[PDB]
């Protein structure tokens, strides 16, 4: 037998590499630069025709299994790593690219979830995943997802993306280089996402609970005089060579809230933990709650874990959480790999098991015969 | 629960309605649209319409498989993982539990009500799904009202016009002299 | 290739996908009669070599080496292959001036072989899980097995005989208070040549740092020498085992080395009418062909079709001589004279007939697009011949209609 | 346009000589060193200097108007001189490109506008985009696209451009006629 490759195609970025490693071979943005297309079109897209998505897929698992990985797609297996509830005809049309195009043995399409929870080698634990479209929460007891006790929010990248967006607009200073160093408002009517990106990873970061709380009341304005915070200072940006955006420092720790932001719903990134936790099976609760997993790219971002862990023992004390998540100790475990690759590294934990993958795996003999893919929906 | 299971596979369709609002849109959708297989697995193999439905803004959704397989979860709520009887086992236990002499007069008349029985084809899979646990050979008559969701109201407006009624209710200074319990005890 | 539009008259493909792609793209498949897309055929793996030192690697040491050159090196700052620099070696980049000496990696007493990257910091418990897991996936196949032959055996579990050392991972301690953001990020400028772009971030996953000083260079990226095999033909094209400093193919098949290519020569007014002037160059030594068929009526795929091409002209004999020839040299009387053609056929130079086409632009509002089916006689030579050693009329006699899509500028 | 290559029609002032002509208006400063065996065209306003060189060119070879083909000086600890370059055969250098590269392969395309950096080499049957910069000492594949400000590996090429680059450069050459 040969060693499995693990692919984990994302909306911002898709991990690749082979099975019994200690990280990714490659990690790209799940992208493709077609001709006459001046920004390249995204592989992944949910709700569009099946025969434009099968070309794009079709284009993107070609770069992946040539020019980032080096080996015959028709020789070795497939560990597919895609979250729960993953768009059914995405799914269905992955399959049939590796399996009709490609050619490939067998794809085993594992949740992200379930992987994520054998890097640390515990057998139950909660699992929280902040990734670009959606902040997915996902409880694992002992090898069995609880998809009863789901929990997501749009409170990921792209949320956090358009907020940047909007905030820079409004407090909007660059020095294009044309009579520019007095403040220029809105040159640009749109920033390009990977500009957005880089400006987000760079400049801001997550504030602490007590500074946060402070900053969510100051910008409301709830009858008080500049009840706010001393921001950091501004830091100025290049955009496109000569035109230097001046990014305010408010900003930088402002765009982070409205992931950690009540918003009378009472949802947020936080809360979302919670939410689940009450509503699972009462034996489970004390052991989910000692152990927490938080994935995605999205909690990389500096001080993340550290406010989630705070603003979550905050709304423990909440009187809605308070009676049945009252006197529970929340400790979080640290993943051997990076945030952002916790979940490839699962696949590649499980791609390096040739005797079980060979069995869970659907062969190709059998989705040539049925063409039915099995899915946690009714057969 | 019907509503919370129907979001979830309307996000495996991928159309997202994580909002307290556009909870009730999901609602909107399941009351609009949901119809209860005879068969469940034969409707799976089956390529569907994919019915469109229109939302609040104007814009379009194609649920297809989802109309049917999430109201199913009544009759089998172990698909999703909820440790329940089912809508057809508590029926049939119910009269099981009860004495052997009244269990055929008990199958022989039996009352649908609430909202969550106007599924359409729910008493063409209840009544199929009843005859299979229930005795071989025995008469069962599911007897659905035109005013499933309006039923419960209508026998308290009959009840409360009856003056036998004058007798079962608790007057306001009989709670104060009595006590707590003056509600429970003239409850039955 | 691209200085000459090539990506305009494009060629259809046959089967369940149908392309529209350049001949310069498409490969002709001689085993059958029918030429397929570089979409369309399946790709393979021959050999792996480095765009910078030009070593041609096995595949063995690939997976060993993580498909990387131990010798080169890529700067991490910008994408760009390393250079090694003397006062006692530094690496620094041409492009940008980004030392080793930056980051604070000390200078090496030999060239090459001191240099190396640091070791993954979960490697131990890496190894651990995995002979844990593997331990572990084992008892479920025995459980499996013993299952399966249970079944196929249906013996009702009968028991003839009696029924019925282990590895133990300690699972990862959980810490009650993760360490907090440094007050430092608070009142500090934020210098954007410091911190990493996310580009450069994840190009090093294996422990991606924030701080540049953390970011070490990452070993030089092998490239791939592609080979292409069809679904029905078996082999199709390859290449050399020293495609390093070489333009040589082991077996060249290509669209353009069989069918006849088409060109537009000459390019009209776009102005509702005009006459265009396209050449039809023959490939190989000794054939015939014709441009006769009008893609018939809604059938092929005209749906970009928005004109209405005649190219009312029989066939007509053309051959290519593979030699240095001279300007008219000799006048040939069949080929040539005899088929004067003045109305239809422009110029006859060698492996060369310039061809009038009667367009009607202007049926749309612009973007005008033309369908027209070309015919060739392929000498498949698919019957076993030395030297052309079978006749090979029945082969000559087969007339393959190539679905042309011609676009004018307009 | 379209496949077939469009009339350029030259002046009268140019050097032709042996099938090789040179433009009058492009200064080649250093004539004894620099040589052209083929039928090559240099077009006006380039500069083929003779700073210590040897530059040999193809069979078809063509340089467009305002491009330069300087040689690199070899920064040696035992002797520091101009290394001599040899463009290959049928090479096809765009208008206003600026070339201090060491060794050019044969059937190649260098874009218009393009810097190429000192002790650059490059392998038969490439292609170089126009407005991109290739670093000082770097390598480029054969079958190959390198574009960009860094400079790096784009994409592939067509299979067939050893039998198709043939056709461009002596076509260009063929219709480049006197008015
Ligand atoms: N190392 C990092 N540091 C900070 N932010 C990151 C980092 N890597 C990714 N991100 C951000 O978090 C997101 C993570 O998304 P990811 O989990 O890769 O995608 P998906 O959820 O589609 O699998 C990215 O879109 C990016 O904005
Ligand atoms: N026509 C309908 N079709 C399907 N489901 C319905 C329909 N009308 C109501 N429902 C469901 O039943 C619910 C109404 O329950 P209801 O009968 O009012 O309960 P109760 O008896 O406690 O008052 C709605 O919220 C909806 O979920
Ligand atoms: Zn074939
Ligand atoms: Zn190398
Ligand atoms: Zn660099």
């Amino acid at each position: 037998e040969k060693t499995a490759v693990v692919i984990d195609l994302g909306e911002a970025f898709t991990k690749c590499g082979f099975a019994g490693e200690t990280g990714p071979r490659c990690i790209i943005p799940s992208v493709i630069k077609k001709a006459g297309m001046p920004k390249p079109i995204k592989v992944v897209q949910y709700n569009i025709n099946t025969e434009e998505l099968y070309s794009y897929l079709k284009e993107f698992i070609h770069i992946l299994y040539f020019r980032h990985l080096l080996v015959n797609p028709r020789d070795r297996r497939v560990v597919v790593i895609e979250s729960v509830l993953c768009p059914s005809h995405f799914r269905e049309t992955l399959t049939r690219v590796l399996f009709k195009y490609f050619e490939v043995p067998s794809v085993l399409l594992a949740p992200s979830h379930l992987m994520a929870l054998l890097t640390l080698g515990i057998n139950s634990a909660m699992v929280l995943d902040c990734g670009y479209r959606e902040s997915l929460v996902l409880p694992i007891y002992e090898g069995i997802p609880v998809l009863n006790c789901w929990g997501a929010l749009p409170l990921g990248g792209k949320a956090l993306h358009k907020e940047l967006e909007t905030q820079l607009l409004e407090q909007c200073t660059v020095d294009t280089g044309a009579a520019k160093e007095q403040s220029l408002p809105s040159v640009m009517g749109s920033i390009p996402e990977g500009v957005l990106e880089d400006i987000k990873v760079r400049t801001c970061f997550v504030s602490d609970l007590t500074r946060g709380l402070k900053i969510q009341a100051a910008k409301f304005n709830i009858d008080g005089n500049t009840e706010r915070p001393s921001p950091p200072p501004n830091v100025d940006y290049p955009l496109d060579g000569e035109k230097i955006l001046h990014v305010l420092g408010s900003i930088r720790d402002s765009v982070v809230e409205i992931l950690f932001e009540q918003d009378n719903e009472e949802k947020s990134v936080a809360t979302l933990i919670l939410d689940s936790l009450m509503q699972c099976p009462i034996d489970t609760r004390k052991q989910l709650a000692e152990n927490l997993v938080i994935i995605g790219g999205t909690s990389m971002l500096p001080g993340f874990l550290h406010r989630l862990l705070a603003e979550i023992r905050y709304l423990v004390e909440k009187p809605k959480y308070k009676k049945t998540l009252g006197t529970k100790t929340f400790r979080i475990h640290t993943p051997p790999a990076k945030a952002n690759c916790v979940a490839w590294l699962g696949g590649a934990i499980f791609g390096a098991l040739q005797d079980i993958l060979g069995s869970r795996s659907v062969s190709k003999e059998y989705y040539n015969q049925t063409g039915r893919i099995p899915d946690w929906c009714s057969l | 629960d019907v509503s919370r299971f129907l979001r979830l596979y309307l996000r495996k369709e991928g159309y997202d309605f994580h909002s307290s609002s556009e909870f009730e849109i999901v609602k909107a959708i399941k009351e609009r649209a949901c119809y209860l297989s005879i068969n469940p697995q034969k409707d799976e193999t089956l390529e569907t319409e994919k019915a469109q439905y229109y939302l609040p803004d104007g814009s379009t959704i194609e649920i297809g498989p989802s109309r049917f397989r999430a109201p199913e979860l009544l009759f089998r709520p172990d698909l999703i993982g909820e440790e329940s009887e089912g809508i057809h086992e508590v029926l049939v236990f119910a009269i099981q539990k009860s004495d052997m002499d009244l269990r055929r007069t008990l199958f022989s008349n039996i009352v649908l009500s609430g909202g969550s029985t106007l599924f359409k084809g729910f008493g063409d899979r209840l009544l199929s799904e009843v005859k299979k646990l229930a005795p071989k050979d025995v008469k069962i008559r599911i007897s659905a009202p035109q005013e499933r969701l309006y039923s419960t109201w209508i026998g308290g407006s009959i009840l409360a016009s009856l003056d036998t009624f004058k007798k079962m209710w608790v007057s306001k200074k009989e709670y104060e002299e009595d006590g707590a319990r003056s509600i429970h005890r003239k409850t039955f | 290739a691209s200085l000459l539009q090539s990506e305009r008259v494009l060629y259809l493909v046959q089967g369940e996908k149908k392309v529209r792609a350049p001949l310069s793209q498409l490969y002709f498949c001689r085993y059958c009669s029918e030429l397929r897309s570089l979409e369309c055929v399946s790709h393979e793996v021959d050999s792996h070599y480095c765009p910078s030192c030009l070593e041609n690697m096995p595949s063995a040491e690939a997976k060993l080496k993580k498909n990387r050159c131990a010798n080169c090196f890529d700067c991490p700052g910008c994408m760009h292959t390393l250079s090694t620099r003397a006062t006692a070696y530094y690496l620094a980049c041409g492009f940008c001036r980004w030392t080793s000496r930056d980051v604070g990696m000390a200078d090496k007493s030999v060239a090459s072989g001191g240099w190396q990257e640091p070791d993954h910091p979960h490697t131990q418990r890496m190894n651990k899980l995995i002979e844990y897991y593997q331990q572990l996936a084992q008892k479920e196949k025995v459980e499996r097995d013993r299952k399966k032959l249970a079944r196929r055996r249906n013996y009702m579990p009968l028991a003839f005989s009696q029924h019925t050392k282990e590895i133990k991972i300690e699972p990862a301690q959980a810490v009650d208070e993760v360490e907090p953001l440094p007050e430092d990020y608070y009142t500090r400028p934020v210098n954007l040549t410091e911190v990493t772009t996310l580009q450069q971030r994840l190009l090093q996953p294996d422990f991606q740092p924030i701080c540049a000083s953390q970011l070490y260079p990452r070993h030089k990226h092998l490239l791939i020498k592609r080979s292409l095999r069809c679904r029905q033909c078996e082999h199709n094209l390859s290449k050399p085992e020293f495609n390093p400093t070489s333009i040589k193919f082991k077996i060249q098949l290509v669209a353009v080395n069989y069918i006849p290519e088409v060109r537009i020569m000459s390019i009209p007014n776009l102005r509702y009418m005009k006459e265009s002037q396209v050449l039809l160059t023959l490939t190989n030594p000794v054939e015939n062909l014709t441009h006769v068929t009008l893609l018939e009526c809604e059938e092929g795929d005209p749906d970009d079709t928005n004109s209405t091409a005649k190219v009312s002209v029989p066939p007509t004999e053309l051959v290519l001589a593979g030699k240095d020839a001279a300007a008219e040299y000799d006048e040939l009387a069949e080929p040539q004279d005899f088929p004067d053609d003045p109305d239809v056929v422009a110029f006859r130079k060698a492996n060369k007939v310039g061809v009038f086409i009667k367009v009607t632009p202007q049926r749309e509002e612009g973007d005008v697009t033309v369908c027209f089916k070309l015919k060739h006689d392929f000498k498949n030579l698919a019957a076993p011949i030395r030297p052309v050693e079978e006749a090979d009329p029945g082969a000559e006699v087969s007339w393959l209609t190539q679905h042309v899509e011609l676009s004018l500028g307009p | 346009m379209e496949l077939g290559e469009l009339l350029y029609n030259k002046s009268e002032y140019i050097e032709t000589a042996s099938g090789n002509k040179v433009s009058r208006q492009s200064v080649l400063c250093g004539s004894q060193n620099i040589v052209l065996n083929g039928k090559t065209i240099v077009m006006n306003d380039c500069i083929i200097r003779g700073d210590l060189a040897n530059v040999r060119v193809g069979r078809h070879c063509v340089v467009k108007s305002r491009s330069v083909i300087r040689p690199p000086f070899k920064k040696f600890s035992k002797g520091v001189a101009f290394f001599p370059l040899h463009i290959g055969d049928h090479v096809f250098i765009e208008e206003d490109c600026v070339v201090n590269a060491a060794q050019i392969g044969s059937y190649v395309h260098v874009g218009k506008n393009c810097v190429i950096g000192r002790r650059c080499v490059l392998k038969d049957c490439c292609k170089i985009l126009d407005n991109t910069v290739l670093p000082p000492e770097t390598v480029v594949p054969p079958f190959t696209v390198f574009s960009g400000c860094p400079g790096l590996f784009s994409g592939e090429l067509p299979e067939c451009t050893q039998e198709l680059m043939i056709d461009v450069t002596k076509s260009y050459y063929q219709k480049f006629l006197p008015l």
